[PDB]
């Protein structure tokens, strides 16, 4: 009911990002949306004094057939001054936590002034035939990282007798999303969640206990090939990068000689116990793997087939805090792309629960393919920042 | 009097920590003097400019060819930044058939779009007086002048708000705006559509603005930014290949000019040489020779280009096809479509500057790009025919190592056929020789060795002049695929060859790796393995190619 002064950084213009094209379906569906929202006063159409953008396309999201309006704030977000809460420790240590879309709250607090042109948006016209509706919003808008550090007092304000009354839930709230973590029952925790949401009316399963880190495993067999060991001795030499007291020359030892790559080669008995201490080595955790909140964090995903991928968070090379293999089948079995950006959400949402922030992606896509196409899979208020690889890394089989 | 509606002004700043523009005026002639006196009374009296004080301390020089002509550069760089008027222009493939189509002028319009009134006090200018004996005539703007950086935007956005109400309520036609030309079309009968048309000069004249009750210039067919618009078709303004026994470079830039603007509707245009000739050289005037393949492809250019072409315009009604052509060095040309011989448009796509490359990836971006030109024209992604067997796309998509993915398609059988030429086995092969290469280089005297020792006790070591590491770890490789049969397991250390030949390329810059992919086609059977160097792994002799 009141606005509070909002700035960007010293130096910085604000955000011109192109608009990149949308299907006839998408814009109509902004028009729709947009003709709503500046019926409730959410949003206002501008003039062309206004020369900033920030790009905006139309999602559907899970369980809906409504279609709904994302902004792509990062560029405003990154632009916008930094605004000043510790991140729980305890939300990833939780048996269930489950996430809730809060956004429509943000819509009930005007946006300061003057910084209203900051957020000025384009629906785009097909062909270039009209200039494109152009509109600014007048309350805080979804996705803008202000919006959450503004509405933090009221959200507080609102939450304060649901947490008072369980002081065994952790809340967490990031961006347009609520994150209530628990170790209730299914059915509790879902009559929980309907709890706390008719609580907020009148003012997505996820499991992180079911989740650890991922050792490096070694095969077990009784006859090893001369290919056996070579892949065997390739993956130590890349795990003693990670861990010190690697040792294979015992088991290089057995591939003197110029053999069939077929040729069964049984092992001496100190290649035995070389390749048993480095299980013992891999068993022990990394030394030294500590998280830096001054650092970026950095995602790598490897695509394995047949709907495998794996990935691994991590901010200085061989010093994983996460690992994980991402597997699911949800109607992508035919495309890699849906799947790819399936998991690129996934592990943002791990990311936000257990650090509080999203990692820089290093995609095995095609830059063009992938921003031909990620828009029509993606489900989430968020987007993370992304680059791409085009060659092919040798340590894809090593985490396979 | 009838009341007329004022027109809203936009509030225009300067850029931030700027002041206004304060240039000395041009000194002019007697005549020119006279002649603008005469044309700002006139203005004065029309109301478009107004005189000024001495308070005011911003000038901006005037001149005239009779006609004024103001340099607001000084201002226009001064001036904040607006609202692009247009982020593009239209495609005349993306236009819908209109049984009338109608143009209306107005240009009247233009200089009765008042300015910002905090704003005008920049726009002052002042004429010199007649020897400069008396102070010279000081005005100012009171609306949009002609050249400033706002004028277009301000326009456009006051006529579009201007026009919104009559297009919401007439949705049975269409309205466009360019510059200061309104574009008409309905499928109405004749006389309701120009019912409509009077109907929209009444709307106009409510806000006192004037659009000729004389007939119009401009009519059929329509020219405009290289396009001729017919009632029915659209083509490209005719393109003449001009015969030129010396061809410079300019010569060149305007021939590749004209073939890449006909090609958006002349299927089979080619570029690829005639643009090499132009690798690098950065001199206008210097005359480069002509080689024998841009005389073959302007040959090939000139029998394209031969009647001409049209496109059609644009039906929602039917499905929206795009079918793509191999042909040859990266070059691959596309035709969209709605019914078969009826091109709505066409065009051409090249390869990216790339050391290795495969017709697959290639193919790929192509239909990327004619998804988001579509997308762009058409508001929807185009059904694809494509020269590749559905079971070669699933091969490739599903043992490739990166995500990649084409819109719905068909395959049409046009040679030359997009197809895999090799692939490499996922496990060793039993009863196949196992050849385990190396090659290594002095950094300084470039002097090499390659070769390969097998497990049947084959071998071989050549040595190499003027080489390098990587050339003589892919010079191994090529050697054990010449010397072994039709199922070989190879086994390296080079991550450098692994990375290639991982990258699944079918031509390459290097011809060391052109020949090595040259014995992959002809191989049945190939397993690449790779080990960690100087391990002492058995049989990967590094000693052997050191010597
Ligand atoms: C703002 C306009 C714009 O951007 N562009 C591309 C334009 C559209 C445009 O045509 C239509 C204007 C109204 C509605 C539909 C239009 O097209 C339908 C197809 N079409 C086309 C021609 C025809 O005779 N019959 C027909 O059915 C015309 C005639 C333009 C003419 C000039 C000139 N000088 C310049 C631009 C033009």
């Amino acid at each position: 009911i009141e606005t509070v002064p909002v700035k960007l950084k010293p130096g910085m213009d604000g955000p011109k990002v192109k608009q990149w094209p949308l299907t006839e379906e998408k814009i109509k569906a902004l028009v729709e949306i947009c003709t709503e929202m500046e019926k409730e006063g959410k949003i206002s159409k501008i003039g062309p004094e206004n020369p900033y953008n920030t790009p905006v396309f139309a999602i559907k999201k899970k369980d809906s057939t409504k279609w709904r309006k994302l902004v792509d704030f990062r560029e405003l977000n990154k632009r916008t001054q930094d605004f000043w809460i510790p991140h729980p420790a305890g939300l990833k240590k939780k048996k269930s936590v489950t996430v809730l879309d809060v956004g429509d709250a943000y819509f009930s607090v005007p946006l300061d002034e003057d910084f209203r042109k900051y957020t000025a948006f384009t629906i785009p016209s097909i062909n270039n035939e009209t200039p494109g509706i152009r509109y600014q919003y007048n309350v805080l808008p979804q996705g803008w990282k202000g919006s959450p550090a503004i509405f933090q007092s009221s959200m507080t304000k609102i939450l304060e007798p649901f947490k008072k009354q369980n002081p065994d839930i952790v809340i967490y709230q990031y961006m347009d999303d609520l994150y209530v973590g628990s170790d209730l029952e299914i059915g509790q925790h879902r009559t929980k969640i309907e709890e706390l949401r008719q609580h907020l009316l009148r003012w997505y399963e996820l499991h992180p206990d079911k989740w650890t880190v991922q050792p490096i495993v070694l095969p077990e067999k009784d006859s090893w090939t001369v290919n056996d060991i070579q892949k065997l001795v390739g993956k130590l030499n890349w795990a003693s990068q990670i861990y010190p007291g690697i040792k294979v020359r015992q088991l290089s030892k057995l591939l003197r000689g110029t053999k069939a790559l077929t040729e069964v080669i049984p092992l001496t008995e100190e290649a035995e116990l070389e390749l048993a201490e480095n299980r013992e080595i891999l068993k022990e955790p990394v030394h030294g793997v500590y998280y830096d909140p001054s650092k970026d964090l950095i995602a790598e995903i490897q695509k394995q087939g047949q709907g495998q991928w794996t990935y691994q968070i991590y901010q200085e090379p061989f010093k994983n805090l996460k690992t994980g293999k991402y597997a699911r089948m949800r109607g992508a079995h035919t495309n890699d792309v849906k799947q790819l950006t399936e998991a690129v959400q996934k592990i943002t949402t791990e990311s936000i629960v257990i650090w509080g922030k999203t990692p820089k992606f290093k995609l095995p896509i095609q830059k063009e393919t992938w921003e031909t196409w990620w828009t029509e899979y993606w489900q989430a208020t968020w987007i993370p920042e992304w680059e791409f690889v085009n060659t092919p890394p040798l340590v894809k089989l090593w985490y396979q | 009097m009838v009341p007329i509606s004022p027109i809203e002004t936009v509030p225009v700043k300067l850029k931030p920590g700027m002041d206004g523009p304060k240039v000395k005026q041009w000194p002019l002639t007697e005549e020119k003097i006279k002649a603008l006196v005469e044309i700002c009374t006139e203005m004065e009296k029309e109301g478009k400019i107004s005189k000024i004080g001495p308070e005011n301390p911003y000038n901006t020089p005037v001149f005239a060819i009779w006609r004024k002509l103001v340099d607001f550069r000084e201002l226009n760089k001064r001036t904040q930044d607006f609202w692009e008027v247009q982020l593009g222009i239209p495609h005349p493939a993306g236009l819908k058939k209109k049984k009338s189509v109608t143009v209306l002028d107005v240009g009247d319009a233009y200089f009765s779009v008042p300015l910002d009134e905090d704003f005008r006090k920049y726009t002052a200018f002042t004429i010199p007086s007649i020897n400069n004996e008396t102070p010279g005539i000081r005005y100012q703007y009171n609306v949009l002048p002609q050249g400033w950086k706002g004028s277009p935007a301000i326009f456009q956005s006051s006529m579009t708000k201007i026009l919104e109400p009559f297009a919401a309520q007439n949705p049975d036609i269409v309205i466009y705006q360019y510059m200061d030309d309104l574009y008409v079309g309905s499928d109405l009968e004749i006389g309701q559509h120009r019912t409509k048309i009077e109907e929209l000069r009444q709307h106009l004249l409510r806000w006192g603005l004037t659009t000729p009750d004389k007939k119009h210039q401009k009519e059929p067919p329509f020219l405009w930014m290289g396009y001729e618009l017919h009632p029915d078709k659209w083509t490209v303004q005719p393109i003449v290949l001009p015969e030129k026994d010396s061809w410079t470079v300019n010569d060149i830039q305007k021939l590749v000019g004209k073939l890449n603007w006909a090609s958006q509707i002349y299927p089979g245009i080619k570029v690829r040489q005639l643009s090499k000739l132009l690798r690098g050289t950065k001199a206008l005037t210097e005359v480069i020779p002509l080689t024998e393949e841009a005389e073959l492809e302007l040959a090939e250019n000139r029998e394209i280009l031969k009647e001409p072409v049209h496109g059609v315009y644009y039906d929602p009604s039917k499905d929206l096809i795009a079918e793509i052509q191999k042909q040859g060095q990266g070059q691959w040309t596309y035709q969209i479509y709605q019914e078969p011989f009826k091109n709505l448009k066409t065009g051409k796509y090249a390869r990216m500057r790339g050391a290795h490359t495969n017709d697959v990836k290639q193919l790929t971006e192509a239909v990327q790009k004619i998804t988001t030109e579509s997308i762009v024209i058409w508001g929807k992604t185009p059904k694809f025919k494509l020269p590749i067997q559905k079971e070669t796309w699933e091969t490739w998509w599903t043992e490739y190592w990166q995500a990649t993915w084409i819109p719905e398609w068909e395959f049409v059988n046009t040679p030359p056929l997009v197809k895999l030429w090799y692939q490499l086995e996922k496990e060793p092969i039993v009863g196949a020789e196992t050849f385990y290469v190396d090659g290594a280089a002095n950094r300084e005297t470039k002097l090499g060795k390659a070769g390969y020792v097998t497990n049947k006790g084959r071998q071989k070591v050549v040595p190499l002049t003027n080489t390098t590491n990587q050339k003589t770890e892919l010079q191994a490789i090529y050697l054990a695929l010449q010397d072994s049969g039709l199922e070989v397991n190879i086994v390296t250390d080079s991550q450098y060859a692994l990375g290639i030949i991982q990258a699944q390329p079918d031509k390459s810059e290097s011809e060391l790796v052109n020949q090595i992919i040259e014995q992959l086609i002809k191989k049945e059977k190939v397993y690449l393995a790779w080990v960690p160097a100087h391990k002492g792994i058995g049989g990967n002799e590094q000693v052997d190619k050191l010597v």
